[PDB]
RNA sequence: AGGACCGAACCGACUAAUGUUGAAAAAUUAGCGGAUGACUUGUGGCUGGGGGUGAAAGGCCAAUCAAACCGGGAGAUAGCU
RNA sequence: GCUCGCCGGAAGACCAAGGGUUCCUGUCCAACGUUAAUCGGGGCAGGGUGAGUCGACCCCUAAGGCGAGGCCGAAAGGCGUAGUCGAUGGGAAACAGGUUAAUAUUCCUGUACUUGGUGUUACUGCGAAGGGGGGACGGAGAAGGCUAUGUUGGCCGGGCGACGGUUGUCCCGGUUUAAGCGUGUAGGCUGGUUUUCCAGGCAAAUCCGGAAAAUCAAGGCUGAGGCGUGAUGACGAGGCACUACGGUGCUGAAGCAACAAAUGCCCUGCUUCCAGGAAAAGCCUCUAAGCAUCAGGUAACAUCAAAUCGUACCCCAAACCGACACAGGUGGUCAGGUAGAGAAUACCAAGGCGCUUGAGAGAACUCGGGUGAAGGAACUAGGCAAAAUGGUGCCGUAACUUCGGGAGAAGGCACGCUGAUAUGUAGGUGAGGUCCCUCGCGGAUGGAGCUGAAAUCAGUCGAAGAUACCAGCUGGCUGCAACUGUUUAUUAAAAACACAGCACUGUGCAAACACGAAAGUGGACGUAUACGGUGUGACGCCUGCCCGGUGCCGGAAGGUUAAUU
């Protein structure tokens, strides 16, 4: 039982890329940017609550920020978490 | 027994090994083993406090019963065994009550013999008695010095102690070193010499043989520089000094015992 | 040939890390000196 | 069986030539020694400076050692340049 | 794109450590790249790392660290008990195929497995901070049984050849399939089974250890591989159609046998030696307190859960350690063909490269090599360097010797190819068939097929048959050190150091000695056949005289002599 504020915080944005598009067409999987401390169970519960779909499994990876130089000054982007969410082959969000 | 190797190599030319066919060839008794890792001569400060120690073969400690205080229950010798931790052989004995113990093997003790400790034990090798019950003139080993503490004198291969006099609460022993010592008659002693008396006839034959036993090379003092040893320095082979230890104490004849606490028990020094 | 710096993160941490510094008063004095100087990196941990 | 023998990996470093503002602040090339052992190696640990460790050369202790390095006494002192 | 060359026990592939975006795509060439650059590990933007089973985390410990109280110390602190950390070690479980530009044992397909929680059903003595077993352990050697793998044959598909020949004993290619599940084989170990009793395992125990009978004599444990299934599946040469020249879609033959064979597996096994070869938990089992027709235990079934972190890329290197895109260093794993003893070496496969300045010329001189008339150490400090020797089998081999050696002493002979012995022998393997029954992963016979030395005889070619690569120079006298080792990282490898052996000496255990204001620790869980120090340095024959000097040991009658009074 994960409370509604937690569920409303964990999801951040959908991830837009060609690998994501291919996954969504081919394996019924959406790719999301989630909260850095979100767990698989929380992502599953949040997806089901706020998209009223069904989920069988979640796969998570943490992306590491890219070190970038901006006008001769070292700067590092933030690490974020990415989730691969599989839907139960009838949902089609 | 004592057998010379054949000179098939320079390292084997001079090796003499002592081989006992009667030693158990299998693994030791698992319930009576601990672990004892090596020190390297280093103390809890991490400093070398004894030199020429290091390396060697891994060993496991066999709990030997030096107290021999299971009185009245006879035991039978199961097998002689090789102990890497001492120069003597240990015999595994089995008590009538189903308990097994390691004891130092006396001379002539073979598998199947009966041993027993206590004041009522018979006068035969392997039997531990109080020294007031042991007759005067007997040859003992594994002697105690404080009653109930455990045997401490004459534990090495071939060693033993003579009982030369019993006057009062004290018995006079002729220690292996030649020193005559007094000890309380209540302390225990096992009858007979320690076995493996041929242990001193072995010849290591090569430097690696001594390295196997954890002994490291000894550098002569006269081969060093003066900053390292009192004997150091010289152009060519020079000595011109009185021999001393690496810490300046004269090392040929200067006595170092100072124990007024135990001076009273020494009837006569070893000479 | 074999140079003197053979990197190893575990040994680096166990020898010059924040907790190894804080384990002793001399280490804490090291940390105090570095804080007073204003070092942006107190220890090797970061 | 063997601190046995010949010989790769591996560990070493006897000779010669090259290089010597080097390809390299110690190497390359051709030969050379050991190669089941007192062998070699990975990982971790311990020993701290008049101290360690040293099969001992005053060797080694981070390219530094007849007393490491860093900071301080300190602008030591310098009848010398 | 086509040729050419190089590595192939690596200069190929995969990890660990270390690095951190270098990975992939688009774009740009100012600076960086020792030149140009359209290129790049460069700049800029975007993308990319998916796990119940891999690793960490986690449970458990080693060395060692920290350490409540404690002991000790001017202070700071030092040591350490109970504890608690600490892998480089022990502990549950997944494979094959497919797919991206970049991830995959992580995604998809197929087929599995492990642990734990619940909830029903049946039966039921459960219970530990305690007992026992187990985990759980060396070096060397040898052999048998296998597999990975390779070769050939069969089979299938294709081919009939740029120049003489090539429908054949001809050429090219393919001939693959896992974990799991079932079976239990080569081998290894072990006598079982049931009663009774017990000074042991801190108490208890039905568990372990011990004792005594009875009975049966075969039961158990472990175990590679093979076989069956997984799998009518997948993969598959190739063929057909395409975008669009990257690659997509469809279909898909054969998919067997023999032989050889590991350094891999059975095997933590076996034999043997002495230098005598971790710990703790998980696991199995026994009970105590306690609970007691409850809990809890076992079994079956259903259901749920397995979180978090890493995952790109380099990794003998242009990405790590060397200031460099630096001829250096860097642990582990894999291990094809031909010849060979071989992981050497030569040529090759898979695979990867041509080393980020070139074009000419063809002087001296320098570097690295080839050959050299006659002579052959005359060179030189010195045969430094070079040249030479170099394999296998057989014959043969001196002084001396510690009887092992010296010794590969020295020296010599044979060596290719073809045929026959023998259309391929001795040997190895071993089908069908038949027989036997304990009927099967069985035993006997049998020899098809496959593989296959070595030798002799005869012939034959060349200047030369160990033809390349590869691969001891030998002997004599002598000093030193016995020997194998070690050493001045970076001018000294030796005759120096060590050494086994010898001797002197200290040390009676709370040992001497050493580190330490101390507590403590090492010596040593050792006990005079032991330990420390010193000198000498295998072995053989030996080791002579001097105690005056200095040192040490012993003595204590006398002289002198501190604090103190
Ligand atoms: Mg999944
Ligand atoms: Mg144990
Ligand atoms: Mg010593
Ligand atoms: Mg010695
Ligand atoms: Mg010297
Ligand atoms: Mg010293
Ligand atoms: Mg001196
Ligand atoms: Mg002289
Ligand atoms: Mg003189
Ligand atoms: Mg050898
Ligand atoms: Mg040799
Ligand atoms: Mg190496
Ligand atoms: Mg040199
Ligand atoms: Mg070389
Ligand atoms: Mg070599
Ligand atoms: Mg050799
Ligand atoms: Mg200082
Ligand atoms: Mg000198
Ligand atoms: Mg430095
Ligand atoms: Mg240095
Ligand atoms: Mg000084
Ligand atoms: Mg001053
Ligand atoms: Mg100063
Ligand atoms: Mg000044
Ligand atoms: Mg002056
Ligand atoms: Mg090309
Ligand atoms: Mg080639
Ligand atoms: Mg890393
Ligand atoms: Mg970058
Ligand atoms: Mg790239
Ligand atoms: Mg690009
Ligand atoms: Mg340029
Ligand atoms: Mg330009
Ligand atoms: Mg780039
Ligand atoms: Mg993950
Ligand atoms: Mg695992
Ligand atoms: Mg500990
Ligand atoms: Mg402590
Ligand atoms: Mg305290
Ligand atoms: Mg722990
Ligand atoms: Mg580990
Ligand atoms: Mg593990
Ligand atoms: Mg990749
Ligand atoms: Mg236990
Ligand atoms: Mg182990
Ligand atoms: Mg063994
Ligand atoms: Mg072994
Ligand atoms: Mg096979
Ligand atoms: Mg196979
Ligand atoms: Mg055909
Ligand atoms: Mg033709
Ligand atoms: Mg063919
Ligand atoms: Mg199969
Ligand atoms: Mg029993
Ligand atoms: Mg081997
Ligand atoms: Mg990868
Ligand atoms: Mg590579
Ligand atoms: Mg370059
Ligand atoms: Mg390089
Ligand atoms: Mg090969
Ligand atoms: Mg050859
Ligand atoms: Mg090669
Ligand atoms: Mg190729
Ligand atoms: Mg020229
Ligand atoms: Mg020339
Ligand atoms: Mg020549
Ligand atoms: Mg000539
Ligand atoms: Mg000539
Ligand atoms: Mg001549
Ligand atoms: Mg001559
Ligand atoms: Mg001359
Ligand atoms: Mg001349
Ligand atoms: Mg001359
Ligand atoms: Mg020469
Ligand atoms: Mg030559
Ligand atoms: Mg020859
Ligand atoms: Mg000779
Ligand atoms: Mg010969
Ligand atoms: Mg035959
Ligand atoms: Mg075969
Ligand atoms: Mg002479
Ligand atoms: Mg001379
Ligand atoms: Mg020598
Ligand atoms: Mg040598
Ligand atoms: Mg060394
Ligand atoms: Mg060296
Ligand atoms: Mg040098
Ligand atoms: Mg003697
Ligand atoms: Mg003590
Ligand atoms: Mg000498
Ligand atoms: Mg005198
Ligand atoms: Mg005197």
């Amino acid at each position: 039982m994960i409370r509604e504020e937690r569920l409303l915080k964990v999801l951040r944005a959908p991830h837009v890329s060609e690998k994501a598009s291919t996954a969504m067409e081919k394996s019924n999987t959406i790719v999301l940017k989630v909260a850095k401390d979100a767990t698989k169970a929380e992502i599953k519960a949040a997806v089901q609550k706020l998209f009223e779909v069904e989920v069988e499994v979640v796969n998570t990876l943490v992306v590491k920020g890219k070190v970038k130089r901006h006008g001769q000054r070292i700067g590092r982007r933030s690490d974020w978490k990415k989730a691969y969410v599989t839907l139960k082959e009838g949902q089609n969000l | 027994a004592v057998v010379k190797c054949k000179p098939t190599s320079p390292g084997r030319r001079h090796v003499v090994k002592v081989v006992n066919p009667e030693l158990h060839k299998g693994k030791p008794f698992a319930p009576l083993l601990e672990k004892n890792s090596k020190s390297g001569g280093r103390n809890n400060n991490g400093r070398i406090t004894t030199r020429h120690i290091g390396g060697g073969h891994k060993q496991a400690y066999r709990i030997v019963d030096f107290k021999r205080n299971k009185d009245g229950i006879p035991a039978v010798v199961e097998r002689l065994e090789y102990d890497p931790n001492r120069s003597a052989n240990i015999a595994l004995v089995l008590y009538k009550d189903g308990e097994r113990r390691y004891i130092l093997a006396p001379k002539g003790l073979k598998a199947g013999d009966q041993i027993q400790s206590g004041v009522d034990a018979a006068i035969k090798p392997g039997n531990t008695l109080p020294m007031r019950n042991i007759p005067v003139g007997s040859t003992v080993h594994n002697v105690e010095m404080k009653p109930g503490k455990g045997g401490q004198l004459a534990r090495s291969a071939g060693t033993y102690v003579q009982i030369v006099a019993r006057d009062g609460a004290y018995v006079t022993l002729r220690l292996r070193s030649g020193e005559m010592r007094k000890v309380e008659a209540d302390c225990r002693a096992t009858l007979g010499e320690v076995g493996n008396a041929e242990h001193m006839l072995r010849v290591l034959g090569k430097a690696g043989a001594a390295r196997w036993r954890g002994v490291r090379p000894t550098v002569r003092g006269t081969a060093m520089n003066p900053v390292d040893h009192p004997h150091g320095g010289g152009e060519g082979r020079n000595f011109g000094k009185h021999p001393v230890t690496p810490w300046g104490v004269q090392t040929k004849g200067k006595k170092t015992r100072s124990n007024k606490r135990t001076d009273k028990f020494i009837v006569r020094r070893r000479s | 040939m074999k140079r003197t710096f053979q990197p190893s993160v575990l040994k680096r941490n166990r020898s010059h890390g924040f907790r190894a510094r804080m384990a002793t008063k001399n280490g804490r004095q090291v940390l105090a000196r570095r804080r007073a100087k204003g070092r942006a990196r107190l220890t090797v941990s970061k």
